C-alpha cells in the first residue's frame, strides 16, 4: 500500500536533530573555553562568573536530545509517508536552529568573558545577552513539539 | 505654518490607525496616568535612568495615543484578540437555513468546513457598533479583513497627503510670489488629484454599486488603473466600471 | 424620629419601597409552559402530547421544540420566533439597581437625617436621581408594555401551526390543548405602572420637599 | 523592612489585574455560558445528545474562575502587607 | 437584520453638532485656537474612519465561513 | 487522485520558517555583544542602554515562530498540490526577510554602539534607523498572511 522508501525522510530526522545540535554546542563550549583561558589570568576567581556559557551549549544540547528522542520513539516498519515528512521537517528545522543558537551564544561568551574580566560590572548585563540566545533554544523545540502529533 | 496644531492630534490618530486593539489602550492608558498623576513628586526627584526621562518628556504623546488606541480597538472589535459581542448578530437561523434547502449536512460536515454561499433571500444587516463579531471565529475572516484594510489606508493615505500638499499655497499667497502660485501649486494639484481622486472615486462606486448578486462579472480595480496607465483598451474580458467611462 | 416617619415623604417612600420590591422580584424569575397536540393521517406517529417552556426575561428567539413530520417517523426542531430580552432585561437590571438605590435612600432617611438636614444638599441629589429614575421608569414601562405584547402575539398556536411546513398538507390536524397563561404577565406590568405613577408622585413630594 | 516596596509593586499592580480579569473572565463565562464565539474550547467529544451537556460543562469550566481568581485575591493581600513593612 | 438610515443618521448627526458647536461654547483665552483645531481635525478625521468602517460592511459580496460545530452549536445559543 | 509526494513541499515550507528566520536574528545577537564589549570599558554607565538592538534582533525570531504555528495546523493528509506550493512560498518568503533583516540589523546594531560610544546624541539617530531593518521583517510575513487564503 505503501512504497518501503517511506522511511527515507523520517529517520534523516531522527539523525539531523541530534547531529546539528550537537556541532552547535562544539561551539558554545569550545570557544568559551578559550576566552576563559585568558580571563584565567588577570583574575582567576571568576569562573564561577564565567561557567554560563557552557551550561547553555549543555541546555541546547540536551534539547536536541530530547527532540531526536521523542522522534525516534514513534518509529514503526508501515510509517505513513506524511508522518516521514513530518519527522523529517521537525528533525532538521530543531537542528539547524540548535546549530544557530550555540553559533551565537559561543561568541557572545568569547567576548563578554574577557569584557568581564577588564570590567566587572559587565558581568550581570553579560548574562542578559545569553538567555536572548537560549530563548531561540526553545523556539526550535517547540515546533517539533508541535510537528510530533498534529 | 507651524505644524504643531495638526501633528499634536494627527500623531495619535495615526497611532491608533496602526494600534487597532482595545485592552492595550486600557492598559497604555494607565501607565500613562500613573506617569501623569505624579508629576510633583517626580519633578521633586532624584531620577537616573535615561528611559525614564525620555518617556516622562513623552507623556503626553503617550497619554492621548493610548486614548486613540481605546477608540479604534473598540470600532476594531478585537479587544484581547476577541470580538465584543454585541449580540446583533442577524446571519443565521435554522428554519431560513432550511429554507434554503440545507438540512443536516452537519454530517458530511464533520470532517469538511462547508462555506455557505451568501444572499439566500432573507439574511443580511450592517453594524452600527463597528465590524459586525461573527468574524472573530469565520475561518475565512483574513480574505475580508485585508480588504477592508487595504482599503483603508489607502483612502486615509490619499486624504491626508492632500491634506499636507494643500497648505503650501496659503504660504505663496502670504509671500507675494505670483510666478510661484499660477504656474507653480496649480498643476501640482491638478496632477495629483486627476490621479488619485480618479481612484477614490472608484473605489467608493465599486463599494456602493455592485450587489452581491452580480458576483461574478464584477471587476477588478487595480486591472482598469493599470489599463489606463497602459492605454490598451481590450474589448472582452473586463467590464466597463460605469457607462461613459472611456 | 417619629416626626420624620409621621411626615408624609417617609411613609410614601418606604411604600413606594415596597411596591418596587415586589414588583420586580416577582417580574425576575418567571416561568411557564404551554401545552400542544400534533395529529397526521397516520395515527401511529401521532404526538398527542407536546410541551413548550418559557420564562424571563421572554426571550422568545431562545424558544423551540421538536415535532414529528408525520413522514416516514421524521421529525423536525421548530423555532418560535421573537427577540424581546431587550425591554425586559433593560427594567429588571435597571429596576435591580433602583432597588440598591432604593436601600441606599432608607438608609439616608433612618440613619443620615442628621446628613439630609446640614445644609439640604442631600435633597437636592435625591431629587435629581428620583427624577432620572422615574424617567427610566416611564420609558421601561412603555418599552415593557410594547414587548408583552409582542409576547401575546407570539403566544397564538395559529401562528406556530402555521410556522411548521407539513402543516399545510392534508391530515396535519395540529391543534391546541392548553393555551399559555397571560395573568403573570399583565399583572406584573399593572404593578410596574403603579409604582410608576406612584413614583411620579414621590418625584412631585420631594421637589415640593426641597424648598 | 522585609520585601521593600521597589521589588513589589510591580508584583502589586500585576495582582490586580489578574483579578480583575479573571473575575471578568469568570463572569463571562458563567452568566453568558461563554457563547461559543468567544470561547472555542470545551470539554468533551460526545456531544450528539442535546444543550444540557454544553451548559452543564460551561458552568463547570466557569467554576474553575474560583481559586485562579482567589489566588490573587490572597497574593495582592500579601504583597500589600510586604509592601507596608517599612 | 439592522436598518442602515438609522446609524448613518445619529451618528452624522451627533459628531457634526459636536464638531459645529465646540468652539463657540469654549471660552475665549490664550490658548483658544489650538483646542478648537484639535477639536475640528478629531471630528473630520474620526467621522471619515466611521464611514469607511460602515461603508465597507454595507453590501457584501461573499458570506462568512463557518465550521460545523459552531454551526450546530449557534442554532441553539441564540436565534 | 492527488500524488503521494504532495505532502512533502508544505512541510518543508514549516521547517524553512523555523531555520532561515532564526539564523538572522542569532547574527544580530552575536554581532550586538562584540558591540557592547567595545563600549562596555570606557562608558560603563550605558550598559543598559544598549539592551535596544539585542531585543530588536530577537523579535524576527518571534516572527518566525507566528507563521511556523499556522503551518503546523493546515497541514492535513489530503492536501492538493496547490496548497502545498502556496505553503512553501509563504515559509520562503517569510524565512528570506528575515534573514536579510537580521543581517540588517547586526551591522546598523555594531555602527549603533559604537557611535554612541563616544556621541550621546546620536543615539536618537540609531534608533531611526533600526527601525527601518525591523519593519522588513514584517514585510516577508504579510505575504504569508496571503498565502493561507490564495
Amino acid at each position: 500500500n505503501n512504497p518501503e522508501y517511506s522511511s527515507f525522510f523520517g529517520v534523516m530526522g531522527a539523525s539531523s536533530a541530534m547531529v546539528f545540535s550537537a556541532m552547535g554546542a562544539a561551539y558554545g563550549t569550545a570557544k568559551s573555553g578559550t576566552g576563559i583561558a585568558a580571563m584565567s589570568v588577570m583574575r582567576p576567581e571568576l569562573i564561577m562568573k564565567s561557567i554560563i556559557p557552557v551550561v547553555m551549549a549543555g541546555i541546547i544540547a540536551i534539547y536536541g536530545l530530547v527532540v531526536a528522542v521523542l522522534i525516534a520513539n514513534s518509529l514503526t516498519d508501515g510509517i505513513t509517508l506524511y508522518r516521514s515528512f513530518l519527522q523529517l521537517g521537525a528533525g532538521l528545522s530543531v537542528g539547524l536552529s540548535g546549530l544557530a543558537a550555540g553559533f551565537a551564544i559561543g561568541i557572545v561568551g568569547d567576548a563578554g568573558v574577557r569584557g568581564t574580566a577588564q570590567q566587572p560590572r559587565l558581568f550581570v548585563g553579560m548574562i542578559l545577552i545569553l538567555i536572548f540566545a537560549e530563548v531561540l533554544g526553545l523556539y526550535g523545540l517547540i515546533v517539533a513539539l508541535i510537528l510530533s502529533t498534529k | 505654518i507651524n505644524p504643531a496644531p495638526y501633528t499634536v492630534i494627527t500623531f495619535p490618530f495615526l497611532f491608533a490607525v496602526m494600534f487597532g486593539d482595545f485592552g492595550h489602550g486600557i492598559l497604555m492608558t494607565l501607565f500613562a496616568v500613573w506617569m501623569v498623576l505624579r508629576e510633583s513628586r517626580i519633578l521633586s526627584q532624584k531620577h537616573e535612568n535615561e528611559m525614564f526621562s525620555m518617556v516622562f518628556s513623552g507623556r503626553y504623546i503617550i497619554l492621548l495615543m493610548g486614548l486613540f488606541s481605546i477608540y479604534t480597538g473598540l470600532i476594531y472589535n478585537d479587544c484581547f484578540s476577541k470580538s465584543l459581542n454585541i449580540f446583533g448578530s442577524s446571519w443565521s437561523v435554522r428554519p431560513m437555513f432550511t429554507q434554503g434547502n440545507w438540512t443536516e449536512e452537519t454530517l458530511l460536515g464533520s470532517s469538511v468546513l462547508q462555506l455557505n454561499p451568501a444572499i439566500p433571500g432573507v439574511f443580511g444587516g450592517p453594524y452600527p457598533f463597528g465590524i459586525d463579531p461573527i468574524w472573530n471565529i469565520a475561518t475565512n475572516k483574513l480574505t475580508f479583513l485585508n480588504s477592508f484594510k487595504m482599503k483603508m489606508s489607502v483612502i486615509l493615505g490619499i486624504i491626508h497627503m492632500l491634506f499636507g500638499v494643500s497648505l503650501s499655497l496659503f504660504n505663496h499667497i502670504y509671500f507675494k510670489k505670483p510666478l510661484n502660485i499660477y504656474f507653480g501649486f496649480i498643476p501640482e494639484i491638478i496632477f495629483m488629484s486627476s490621479l488619485f481622486g480618479y481612484l477614490v472615486i472608484l473605489i467608493f462606486y465599486k463599494w456602493t454599486a455592485y450587489d452581491a448578486h452580480s458576483s461574478r462579472n464584477a471587476p477588478s480595480l487595480l486591472i482598469h488603473f493599470i489599463n489606463m496607465f497602459l492605454f490598451s483598451y481590450p474589448e472582452s474580458g473586463n467590464a466597463m466600471l460605469y457607462s461613459g467611462q472611456k | 424620629q417619629f416626626r420624620v416617619v409621621k411626615e408624609p415623604l417617609g411613609f410614601v417612600k418606604v411604600l413606594q419601597w415596597v411596591f418596587a420590591i415586589f414588583a420586580f422580584a416577582t417580574c425576575g424569575s418567571y416561568t411557564g409552559e404551554l401545552r400542544l397536540s400534533v395529529e397526521c393521517a397516520n395515527k401511529t406517529e401521532s404526538a398527542l402530547n407536546i410541551e413548550v417552556e418559557f420564562e424571563y426575561p421572554f426571550r422568545l428567539h431562545q424558544v423551540y421544540f421538536d415535532a414529528p413530520s408525520c413522514v416516514k417517523g421524521g421529525t423536525t426542531k421548530i423555532f418560535l420566533v421573537g427577540d424581546y430580552s431587550s425591554s425586559a432585561e433593560f427594567f429588571v437590571t435597571v429596576a435591580v439597581f433602583a432597588f440598591l438605590y432604593s436601600m441606599g435612600a432608607l438608609a439616608t432617611y433612618i440613619f443620615l437625617q442628621n446628613k439630609y438636614r446640614e445644609n439640604n444638599k442631600g435633597p437636592m441629589m435625591d431629587f435629581l436621581a428620583t427624577a432620572v429614575f422615574a424617567f427610566m421608569w416611564l420609558v421601561s414601562s412603555s418599552a415593557w408594555a410594547k414587548g408583552l405584547s409582542d409576547v401575546k402575539m407570539a403566544t397564538d398556536p395559529e401562528n406556530i401551526i402555521k410556522e411548521m411546513p407539513m402543516c399545510r398538507q392534508t391530515g396535519n390536524t395540529c391543534k391546541e390543548l392548553r393555551d399559555p397563561v397571560t395573568s403573570g404577565l399583565n399583572t406584573s406590568v399593572v404593578f410596574g405602572f403603579l409604582n410608576l405613577v406612584l413614583w411620579v408622585g414621590n418625584l412631585w413630594f420631594v421637589f415640593k420637599e426641597t424648598g | 523592612l522585609c520585601c521593600g516596596p521597589k521589588l513589589a509593586a510591580c508584583g502589586i499592580v500585576l495582582s490586580a489585574w489578574g483579578v480583575i480579569m479573571l473575575i471578568m473572565l469568570g463572569i463571562f463565562f458563567n452568566v453568558h455560558s461563554a457563547v461559543l464565539i468567544e470561547d472555542v474550547p470545551f470539554t468533551e467529544k460526545d456531544f450528539e445528545n442535546g444543550p444540557q451537556n454544553i451548559y452543564n460543562l460551561y458552568e463547570q469550566v466557569s467554576y474553575n474562575c474560583f481559586i485562579a481568581a482567589g489566588l490573587y485575591l490572597l497574593l495582592g493581600g500579601f504583597s500589600f502587607c510586604q509592601v507596608r513593612l517599612n | 437584520a439592522h436598518s442602515f438610515a438609522l446609524p448613518v443618521i445619529i451618528f452624522t448627526t451627533f459628531w457634526g453638532l459636536i464638531g459645529i458647536a465646540g468652539p463657540w461654547f469654549v471660552p475665549k483665552g490664550p490658548n483658544r485656537g489650538v483646542i478648537i483645531t484639535m477639536l475640528v481635525a478629531t471630528a473630520v478625521c474620526c467621522y471619515l474612519f466611521w464611514l469607511i468602517a460602515i461603508l465597507a460592511q454595507l453590501n457584501p459580496l461573499f458570506g462568512p465561513q463557518l465550521k460545523n460545530e459552531t454551526i450546530w452549536y449557534v442554532r441553539f445559543l441564540w436565534e
